């Protein structure tokens, strides 16, 4: 064909197929859900373990790009690490130049510009990772955003990415997250993850949950172990009775 | 010559319109203009029919971007 | 090696990629229309939300490019925001190195040259969005300009940009044939009815974005929902 | 002169999709707690026929797990079920010249 | 692109360039004993457009002007380069630039822009007029950069019939400004709808310098004369 | 919506003679709204006939007094604008417009026996304005003939 091997050429209908292949590569990966509560943002991701030989907690898709900002990953993990490093250094440059905590929308705009600049030319390929950014502060509330490799940065009350994204956002929509507090949000997110795990289509899995909000005093962090290890517990009462 | 064209229906404002209108479709223009006139139960065609009648049939919008010109 | 992939002249010099970019703009199923009144200018853009999960305040295609000029985009969103930021950069650069509010034509000309040097060379995507500016200039009144990725522009009494382009232009032309000193609420009523008869949807007030810049209020502003539904019920009976 | 009037039929509008699925909501047995507006809003670029397929496919959701009625939720997933199924389309307008 | 020689020894790229120019806007230039007239036709696509917003002629300085046939943004960026180049000539020289000098400067610029790789060569042809040392000057520049001297010429759509018509006309002794009426006739031979107040642009360079015509006298010359 | 406004129109024809024309101008947009309804083809035509008989009663009252030309010109302007203010072409062109045309021409048949040359010629030219393009227009169309006979 000769009009799909470059990121700078155009299809006759007005489309780029390199970024579409990037979208397909992203959706090949597993799922991840970001949710905005009344006070903060909760991230829930499931990761498939490939073998028991891993020492557990390897390549966790949740990263702390800022002290007050967390982020979730689906797609290709090396590009995710590069984007995480870029986000960290850009927040560093902001708070060096300006001297305060960077707004989530601003850094989302900057990483959107960065990921869209690599779509412009043909010397660099489009990225293969879609990610979510969550933050909370008292000056602006709880903020959530989602960015695809093509560069679309949209805010969400609750967003999902992955293979089971359809049923994930289906069961996101059937909850009134605007009225539930973070403790309920944890159990809801865990339940949705267990539903969309799909069991037979994959091997054994592991759960990763991350917090930002006033309960964590605005500083993003992972969930405590005591708040953990109960996801399976209220899963097993909420499993289907056949 | 076989139509109503009551008192003021202009034609020379339509002869100046470009984009190479063929010969057969003028018959179509008059025909569907009369269709428009008879749909509103009016026995005399008015000038307010012809502009929408004209834009009904030709419909060739631009097919050539202007910076190229 | 043939130019159907890279920006080179053809037999009869047809640069296929620029019409390809125009079709890429028309890929995004949205439309905007700009109408200049006697002392006002209005941009009316429709929007669609797939679900209630997304924050509707986050989706906006109207942007306050400067305090007195407004801009609106059509195409893929990321490139749209990118050239918004570039126009913002050049406007701030002009204000810093000259010291006055840049006229709309100069922003339009500079980013037209940017689009021209995009499409001039190879190894660079020639961009896939179209642009509308609305503003006020001293001793000139309201100005409405449009840019393409090819770098072309012109001056318009009123224009539109989107998928449903042509019927919008025809309706606008048959309305401006009886122009006769368009007034502010009448301009926004005509623009709303134009968008409605183009889309044939009879939109509710919470599906639209309206931006009006006026001689009376030279600062560019964004219409809120209350005055949107007030103008809708003003245009409900007529 | 040969063919006089050309008539275009477009993709159905939101009220048109509403009326079409209401027409295809003739033979249905269920408990009525359904917001048709939700299915209408989720529908975009949908054919005049695939909505009837959506009705049929929510029906086969009902026919599994022994549900004579149809729950309100089975429609929306069906919309999602048709959505990815038309992710492989060509999308050619093919306007007359 | 890195275009090179064909087995026929012909550059297909500049042939494509001149072919694209030949489909451009028709325009005409004439050199009379009191100056140079340039003229062009701009057919606005609809009434929506503003004729006064964008012009087809641009003053490089008080006495130099250039119309064109072909691409638009290419023309405006070349206007920028021509204005700037003439300006550094005035910077080094502190006298206004003669016409023929900026002619070979822009022809050179065309030569590198069709020579250097990576960049697609330009798809415009330019017509230049000026009044230097009393003798008027009118030249034509192609995309390939070969500049020609013409006292009357036509470039753009249906340019060959206009060239034949100015061969029949234009005895090159019109000491008055009647050749502008001849240019109006040449444009009217290819005018689509009518000779109106705004569709036709005319520019004059006389002993007083180059001055873009107000559309009032454009409507005046449209009236009575033809 | 239904014929209930008709008997509301009965109240509207109780006090209309007591005051001047602006009361008729103020009850006009209610009749315009009812014409704008257009429920089921000729279901709304009863309301159209009701507002037509009320405006012809006002015609009786106004032509009984000196205000003859003004009511005629205002009424012809309103019925011509009834295409645009209501649904297009008086929303049906027949059986609600037909009753309008028949009522206006019988009003002219009442007037020809009573009024002088000036009001009769203004009324007939006002009717001839409609005659040039539109009347009942089904299979008779002859009231324009029977009144141009009166003109001549």
């Amino acid at each position: 064909t000769g009009y799909d091997l470059s990121a700078s050429t155009f299809s006759p209908d007005g489309r780029v197929f390199q970024v579409e292949y990037a979208m397909k590569a992203v959706e090949n990966s597993s799922t991840a859900i970001g949710i905005r509560c009344k006070d903060g943002v909760v991230f829930g991701v499931e990761k498939l373990v490939l073998s028991k030989l891993y020492e557990e907690g390897s390549n966790k898709r949740l990263f702390n790009v800022d002290r007050h900002v967390g982020m979730a990953v689906a797609g290709l993990l090396a590009d995710a690490r590069s984007l995480a490093d870029i986000a960290r250094e850009e927040a560093s440059n902001f708070r060096s130049n300006f001297g305060y905590n960077i707004p989530l929308k601003h850094l989302a705009d900057r990483v959107a510009m960065y990921v869209h600049a690599y779509t412009l030319y043909s010397a660099v390929r489009p990225f293969g990772c879609s990610f979510m950014l969550g933050s909370y502060s008292v000056n602006d509330g709880a903020q959530l955003y989602m960015i695809d490799p093509s560069g679309v940065s949209y805010g969400y009350w609750g967003c999902a990415i992955g293979k089971a994204r359809q049923a994930a956002k289906t069961e996101i929509e059937k909850l009134q997250m605007k009225e539930m507090t973070c403790r309920d949000i944890v159990k809801e997110v865990a339940k949705i993850i267990y539903i969309v795990h799909d069991e037979v289509k994959d091997k054994a899995f592991e759960l990763e949950l991350s917090w930002v909000g006033e309960l964590t005093n605005g500083r993003h962090e992972i969930v405590p172990k005591d708040i953990r290890e109960e996801a399976e517990k209220y899963a097993k009462e909420s499993l289907k009775e056949e | 010559s076989k139509m109503n064209l009551s008192e003021e229906v202009d034609l020379e404002d339509y002869v100046a319109r470009p984009d190479k209108i063929s010969g057969a479709d003028i018959n179509s223009i008059c025909q569907e203009s009369g269709m428009l006139a008879v749909r509103e139960n009016r026995y005399i065609v008015l000038a307010k029919d012809f502009e929408k009648a004209y834009k009904t049939v030709i419909k060739k919008d631009e097919q050539e971007h202007e910076f190229y010109k | 090696g043939f130019d159907r992939h890279i920006t080179i002249f053809s037999p009869e010099g047809r640069l296929y990629q620029v019409e390809y970019a125009f079709k890429a703009i028309n890929q995004g199923g949205l439309t905007s229309v700009a109408v200049r009144g006697k002392d006002c200018a209005v941009i009316v853009t429709q929007k669609k939300v797939p679900d209630k999960l997304l924050d509707s305040s986050t989706v906006t295609h109207l942007f306050k490019i400067t305090e007195n000029i407004g801009c609106v985009m059509t195409g893929m969103t990321a490139d749209s925001r990118s050239q918004v930021q570039r126009a913002r950069y050049e406007a701030a650069n002009w204000k810093y190195k000259y010291g006055y509010e840049i006229p709309v034509d100069m922003l339009c000309k500079r980013i037209a040259d940017i689009s021209q040097v995009y499409t001039q060379n190879a190894e660079m995507r020639p961009l896939g969005c179209c642009m509308i500016l609305i503003g006020i200039d001293e001793e000139q009144g309201p100005q409405v300009y449009k840019c393409d990725p090819a770098g072309y522009y012109c001056g318009f009494k009123a224009t539109a940009a989107g998928v449903k382009q042509t019927e919008s232009t025809s309706f606008l032309e048959k309305k401006v044939k009886k122009k006769f000193d368009w007034t502010f609420e009448q301009t926004v009523e005509t623009a709303i009815t134009c968008l409605s008869t183009v889309l044939s949807i009879d939109f509710k007030p919470s599906e639209i974005e309206v931006g009006v810049v006026t001689v009376e209020n030279p600062k560019f502003r964004i219409l809120t929902e209350a005055e949107i539904d007030a103008h809708l019920v003003a245009l409900a009976e007529r | 002169g040969r063919l006089d009037r050309k008539i275009h039929i477009d993709l159905p509008n939101e009220q048109a999709r509403l009326d079409i699925l209401k027409i295809h909501a003739g033979p249905i047995t269920k408990h009525g707690e359904i917001d048709y507006e939700a299915i209408v809003k989720l529908s975009d670029g949908f054919n005049g026929a695939d909505l009837r397929n959506v009705c049929t496919e929510a029906g086969m959701f009902a026919i599994r797990a022994d549900h004579d009625f149809v729950v309100q939720e089975d429609f929306m997933k069906a919309v999602r079920k048709v959505a990815d199924s038309k992710k492989l389309e060509s999308k050619l307008d093919y306007k007359p010249v | 692109s890195l275009t090179t020689f064909s087995p026929s020894g012909k550059l297909v790229q500049i042939e494509y360039a001149l072919a694209a120019v030949a489909g451009g806007a028709p325009s005409v230039g004439i050199k009379a004993a009191n100056g140079v007239v340039l003229a062009t036709e701009k057919k606005q696509k609809s009434i929506l457009y503003d004729e006064r917003s964008v012009h087809k002629v641009e003053p490089i300085t008080k006495h130099i002007g250039l119309v064109y046939s072909g691409m638009g943004p290419d023309y405006r960026v070349l206007v920028h380069r021509a204005r700037k180049l003439a300006q550094q000539y005035y910077l080094v020289y502190q006298e206004p630039i003669p016409t023929a000098q900026l002619v070979q400067r822009v022809a050179s610029v065309m030569q590198e822009y069709t020579q250097s790789g990576g960049v697609r060569p330009f798809g415009v042809s330019l017509l230049i007029c000026g009044w230097n040392e009393g003798r008027p000057y009118l030249f034509q520049s192609d995309p390939s950069g070969a500049y020609f001297a013409w006292k009357a010429t036509a470039m753009g759509k249906n340019y060959v019939n206009g060239k034949t018509f100015l061969e029949k006309r234009y005895n090159e002794d019109l000491e008055l400004e009647d050749a502008i009426h001849t240019a109006i006739l040449t444009l009217k031979e290819s005018f689509e709808g009518q000779m109106t107040e705004d569709n036709i642009e005319v520019g004059i360079c006389n002993e007083a310098g180059f001055r873009r015509l107000t559309p009032t006298e454009v409507k005046d010359y449209l009236a009575a004369i033809a | 919506m239904a014929d209930g406004g008709s008997e509301r129109a009965d109240g509207r024809i109780v006090k209309m003679e007591v005051d001047y024309s602006a009361t008729v101008d103020q009850r006009l947009p209610e009749c315009a709204k009812l014409a704008k309804e257009g429920r089921l083809q000729e279901v709304i035509e009863t309301l159209l006939s009701l507002e037509k008989q009320t405006r012809t009663a006002s015609d009786m009252v106004s032509t009984s007094r000196i205000l003859v030309a003004v009511v005629k010109m205002c009424y012809e302007a309103k019925e011509w604008d009834l295409l645009n203010e209501n649904i297009m072409l008086l929303s049906k062109r027949r059986s609600q417009l037909k009753q309008a045309v028949a009522k206006m021409v019988q009003q002219c048949c009442t007037y020809v026996e009573e009024i002088t040359d000036l009001p009769i010629k203004l009324r007939l030219i006002d009717t001839l304005r409609m005659v040039t393009e539109g009347k009942i227009y089904v299979e008779i169309e002859r009231a324009r003939l029977t009144k141009t006979l009166a003109t001549i």
